[PDB]
RNA sequence: GUAGAGAAAAUGCCUCGAGCCAAUGUUCGAGUACCAGGCGCUACGGCGCUGAAGUAACCGAUGCCAUACUCCCAGGAAAAGCUCGAACGACCUUCAACAAAAGGGUACCUGUACCCGAAACCGACACAGGUAGGUAGGUAGAGAAUACCUAGGGGCGCGA
RNA sequence: AGUAACGCAAACAUUGGUGAGAAUCCAAUGCCCCGAAAACCUAAGGGUUCCUCCGCAAGGUUCGUCCACGGAGGGUGAGUCAGGGCCUAAGAUCAGGCCGAAAGGCGUAGUCGAUGGACAACAGGUGAAUAUUCCUGUACUACCCCUUGUUGGUCCCGAGG
RNA sequence: GAGUUGAAAAUAAGCAGAGAUCCGGAGAUUCCCGAAUAGGUCAACCUUUCGAACUUCUGCUGAAUCCAUGGGCAGGCAAGAGACAACCUGGCGAACUGAAACAUCUUAGUAGCCAGAGGAAAAGAAAGCAAAAGCGAUUCCCGUAGUAGCGGCGAGCGAAAUGGGAGCAGCCUAAACCGUGAAAACGGGGUUGUGGGAGAGCAAUACAAGCGUCGUGCUGCUAGGCGAAUCAGUGGAGUGCGGAACCCUAGAUGGUGAAAGUCCAGUAGCCGAAAGCAUCACUAGCUUAUGCUCUGACCCGAGUAGCAUGGGGCACGUGGAAUCCCGUGUGAAUCAGCAAGGACCACCUUGCAAGGCUAAAUACUCCUGGGUGACCGAUAGCGAAGUAGUACCGUGAGGGA
């Protein structure tokens, strides 16, 4: 399958290097670069090698599963295709505007995410929990 | 080895001539002669190999003089 | 006169790794009342007696060694008269 | 917070009670290890758990005997005796349900 | 048994003993074992069931006694276990050690498959070759030669 | 060049069977060859080639349903058999010791070193692949345990063997 | 600061905002082989009375032999031992080759081999250069200079002083003498050269300078964090094109379906360290210290220098052959001395051998971190962009895709 060198860099501990990248799992976002330009979603799952994101209802791609067990019955499903994080921008559905995302420090002794062309804050203090619970 | 303990002698390296120039490698060494030394302050003689001119050294500064600048003890001689 | 000093110095509770559950072992344990357990190569015959006579309980008759040739001890435990094998099969998980 | 936890309860504990403490759970560890063989449904997170838990208590032993102020050499001679005073006890945990049952 | 510095030994003197040796043989082991056949099933591969007689003579080893003899010159390993034993030295000592005939108990690692007059080792090959040892049936034959056979194994990995 | 060759001049034959496919795989019946081996076993070596199920790309001088080939899953059981826990030969290493530009060379006690000394097990059965190893019979070594009998035993040393 | 249990999916279970996985500092564990080290061995095993063998260390014990030596016993986290690319030092030390042959000479004190230590090593504080004027330890670069010379005067080899730079740094000890002993030792004193010190008297005394446990200090390194600015159209995808905008203490770089200052990670700029490391300052303390006069009687590194021979090395091949260093043998002088100044002698100048130790400038790449490249792009670049020192070949050293 995967091609020989495009397998996953490593440290000398063995353990792979991850990209850092700009969003997490509940977002939303919309999708500026790609077919799937100008759409709206929000992310499942994301992986922090290849820094490559997967969006519900987004990139769908018609695949052909063959199960053969004791009959031949064969199926055609469509599934989603990650797409490079850097085609994405996190979306504020509230003034319905994508924008950069900055850091900014809260009171409580927090460090949260905040878009820069509103100013409208991103990160809900239970938003994991919330997450963990689906 | 082909050493004296006591003034630390070595052979010496050296060619050989001939009248036609030709050289040689070739060994000069120590005189050396195994004696027994009359050691007084140990009433007792010692068994040594020793150059000659640690002989004579002994005759002139005395063999506790020399042993001692050698660091050798007479004792375990 | 001493301390009796085990052969190796290993610890007891790594020597029996585990039974080897297999068509050919499972006749074994019906016939001969013998148990099988693949065992730590450095793991003796003495220390495989003391093992498992403390640790279900069971006088063991004799132990026969054997090393693979993929250099994995492997022991058949045959049991003695009295306790059965099937017992320690039931007691185990490994149904004849 | 289990470790943190954990780890108050061992630091309070005494030595003979740390050796005792390990062997049961090594023990354990064995049963464990025949239940897998018998396709018998467990756990695998359990190994994991079991064999850190002795790890920690290990750690923790040999960190007090360095403010005892004993070196590698004594170290490693006190265990080999230690290993050699070993006796297999039956697991406390599943074999004395198989001797009560 | 004695004698010499002399326990045992060696050596010298005295004494007691007619038997001794060892393959093999008899008996137990050993029979409700094994086995010709017989009965029944056939997954027709193999299987369950019951079992008669089980002695004698003549050939005869290169094997055994046997380092037994006789002869020869070229004159044919060491050390431990084993048997015996005072002085010297060391250490251990009483229910401790040693000595015995029964009785019960107890039982260290490593090899172990397969091939090995070879398609598996050694020859670059599934190569007309090399490779220590053991076992040695029948008829003819001086014979382990030869010819034809048993047990057992084969019909040579291109055919027509 | 679709040429030489296909590795002895022991020899095959037919009927069934499996299979998409059989001169070549399985079985039966004949015939033929070896039989001081072309038989059975063990040392060394090889290293999983052994057994079962699946496969037929490459390997196999043709074929191929087959295989010492490929894939998966198994298989080697010892107080007595062979080595080690016993002893030494040739030889090796060699404390100290002797010598040597260095590395090292010689060499004593010691310690290694079997192809030799010492030392206890056989019959039958099971058996996809192990059996003097597993099972049933009778055995035998070495330790420990008790009873009894003695009081010194153990090593170093002296000897017979 | 959110998801995670290596490459590496899948399955099974866990662990996780009372902070997981992850990144950094300090600790812990570390089977068996290997210096291998309880004894043995056919490396990765066996046997064991469980032992770091042996050599140094501390203690007890005490052969032949009185003191001793050797040996025995014990203590001890116990000093060493091994590994290490190139560079370096020391030891052994070639030959092909050049000379159009070859032997002196050259190659070359090169390679190789052995031993040794360091981040550099070695050398180093004038018994030195020079020439009648002067310098002021060593090393390295430029130059003098292919000059003086050496040489079967063939092949060839080949300086130095003046001059310019880099870089700078100077210190301990022996002896006379005074203390303690029977010694051998220990303690003070004492270290220099157009002479010093010991000896005998009289003055000055406080600053200066050098070394350094402990510790907040300063800085840097080892994790990090904050970080400006864009939209739609165009045929798979736009970063390109046409058209509009903006940031810049940021237009380094890598990625992104297609070439991006403005999409991502970043960059400038700016913040950050509980722990360890490093250079620096400070740090109680420890060190030292001057001045003059008189005295040729006392010292100033002995089997040494030199001499005779045999060599070696110095650019210098025995030459008129100094200086330097060694075998054999002889063998001085102490400052009214001794050595050097290219045989040797006189005179003058310069220096003080036979005891040590010392940083920098310089050499190197098995490597680590940054950077650049008129460097390669799968026959290239490392032998190796996949099992690469692998497969395979060789008894083995070794070869090797
Ligand atoms: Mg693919
Ligand atoms: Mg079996
Ligand atoms: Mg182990
Ligand atoms: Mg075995
Ligand atoms: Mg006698
Ligand atoms: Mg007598
Ligand atoms: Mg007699
Ligand atoms: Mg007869
Ligand atoms: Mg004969
Ligand atoms: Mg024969
Ligand atoms: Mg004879
Ligand atoms: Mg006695
Ligand atoms: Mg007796
Ligand atoms: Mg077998
Ligand atoms: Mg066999
Ligand atoms: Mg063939
Ligand atoms: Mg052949
Ligand atoms: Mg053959
Ligand atoms: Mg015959
Ligand atoms: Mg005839
Ligand atoms: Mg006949
Ligand atoms: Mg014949
Ligand atoms: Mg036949
Ligand atoms: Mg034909
Ligand atoms: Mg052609
Ligand atoms: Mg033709
Ligand atoms: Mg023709
Ligand atoms: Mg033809
Ligand atoms: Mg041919
Ligand atoms: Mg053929
Ligand atoms: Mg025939
Ligand atoms: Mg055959
Ligand atoms: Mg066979
Ligand atoms: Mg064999
Ligand atoms: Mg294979
Ligand atoms: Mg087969
Ligand atoms: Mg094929
Ligand atoms: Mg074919
Ligand atoms: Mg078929
Ligand atoms: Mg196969
Ligand atoms: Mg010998
Ligand atoms: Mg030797
Ligand atoms: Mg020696
Ligand atoms: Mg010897
Ligand atoms: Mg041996
Ligand atoms: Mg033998
Ligand atoms: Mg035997
Ligand atoms: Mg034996
Ligand atoms: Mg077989
Ligand atoms: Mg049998
Ligand atoms: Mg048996
Ligand atoms: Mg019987
Ligand atoms: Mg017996
Ligand atoms: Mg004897
Ligand atoms: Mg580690
Ligand atoms: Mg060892
Ligand atoms: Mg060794
Ligand atoms: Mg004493
Ligand atoms: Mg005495
Ligand atoms: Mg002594
Ligand atoms: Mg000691
Ligand atoms: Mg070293
Ligand atoms: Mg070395
Ligand atoms: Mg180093
Ligand atoms: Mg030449
Ligand atoms: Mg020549
Ligand atoms: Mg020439
Ligand atoms: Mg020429
Ligand atoms: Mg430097
Ligand atoms: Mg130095
Ligand atoms: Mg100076
Ligand atoms: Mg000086
Ligand atoms: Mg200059
Ligand atoms: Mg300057
Ligand atoms: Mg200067
Ligand atoms: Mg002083
Ligand atoms: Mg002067
Ligand atoms: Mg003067
Ligand atoms: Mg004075
Ligand atoms: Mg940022
Ligand atoms: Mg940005
Ligand atoms: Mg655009
Ligand atoms: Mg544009
Ligand atoms: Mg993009
Ligand atoms: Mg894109
Ligand atoms: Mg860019
Ligand atoms: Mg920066
Ligand atoms: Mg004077
Ligand atoms: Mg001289
Ligand atoms: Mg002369
Ligand atoms: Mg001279
Ligand atoms: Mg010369
Ligand atoms: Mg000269
Ligand atoms: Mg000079
Ligand atoms: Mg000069
Ligand atoms: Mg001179
Ligand atoms: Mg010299
Ligand atoms: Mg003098
Ligand atoms: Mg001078
Ligand atoms: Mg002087
Ligand atoms: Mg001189
Ligand atoms: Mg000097
Ligand atoms: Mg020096
Ligand atoms: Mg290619
Ligand atoms: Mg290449
Ligand atoms: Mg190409």
């Amino acid at each position: 399958r995967i091609k020989r060198w495009e397998r996953k860099d490593c440290k000398p501990n063995s353990l792979p290097k991850l990209h850092k990248m700009h969003v997490k799992v509940g977002d939303t976002v919309k999708v500026i670069s790609g077919g799937e330009k100008g759409k709206i979603g929000e992310i499942s799952k994301i992986h922090k090698h290849n820094s490559t994101v997967i969006i519900k209802d987004l990139n769908l791609k018609t695949k052909h599963v063959k199960s053969k067990e004791e009959g031949e019955q064969g199926q055609i499903i469509k599934i989603e295709a990650a797409i490079h994080s850097s085609n994405v921008m996190l979306y504020s559905k509230e003034q319905e505007v994508a924008s950069r995302v900055g850091h900014k420090i809260l009171e409580d002794g927090r460090k949260v995410r905040y878009l820069i062309k509103t100013g409208e804050i991103v990160d809900t203090p239970d938003r994991w929990k919330e997450i963990q619970n689906k | 080895r082909r050493i004296c303990p006591f003034t630390g002698k070595k052979s010496n390296k050296a060619n050989r001539v001939s009248h036609s120039n030709h050289k040689t490698k070739r060994l000069q060494f120590v005189n050396l002669q195994y004696k027994r030394v009359w050691w007084e302050a140990g009433k007792r003689f010692v068994k040594l190999r020793l150059s000659t001119k640690a002989l004579k050294t002994i005759e002139k500064n005395g063999l506790d003089a020399v042993a001692k600048k050698a660091g050798i003890d007479l004792r375990k001689e | 006169k001493k301390l009796k000093y085990p052969r190796r110095i290993l610890d007891v509770y790594q020597i029996l790794q585990s039974p080897i559950i297999t068509e050919a072992a499972i006749k074994n344990i019906a016939d001969e009342n013998s148990l099988l357990f693949t065992v730590d190569v450095r793991a003796d015959k003495k220390m495989i007696r003391e093992a498992i006579s403390n640790f279900f309980g069971v006088k063991v008759r004799k132990v026969n060694t054997l090393i693979r040739p993929d250099g994995t001890k492997k022991a058949y435990i045959m049991l003695n008269k009295e306790y059965n094998a099937s017992e320690l099969a039931k007691k185990i998980g490994i149904f004849p | 917070v289990k470790k943190e936890d954990e780890l108050k309860e061992l630091r309070t504990k005494t030595n003979e009670q740390l050796n005792e403490e390990i062997l049961q759970l090594k023990g354990e560890l064995f049963m464990l290890r025949l239940q897998r063989s018998a396709r018998e449904n467990f756990k695998p997170s359990d190994f994991g758990r079991m064999r850190k838990r002795v790890a920690r208590m290990l750690t923790v032993k040999r960190e007090r005997e360095i403010e005892q102020g004993v070196g590698k050499r004594l170290s490693r001679k006190l265990d080999k005796a230690w290993k050699r005073s070993i006796v297999v006890r039956p697991p406390p945990s599943l074999k004395k349900l198989q001797e009560k049952a």
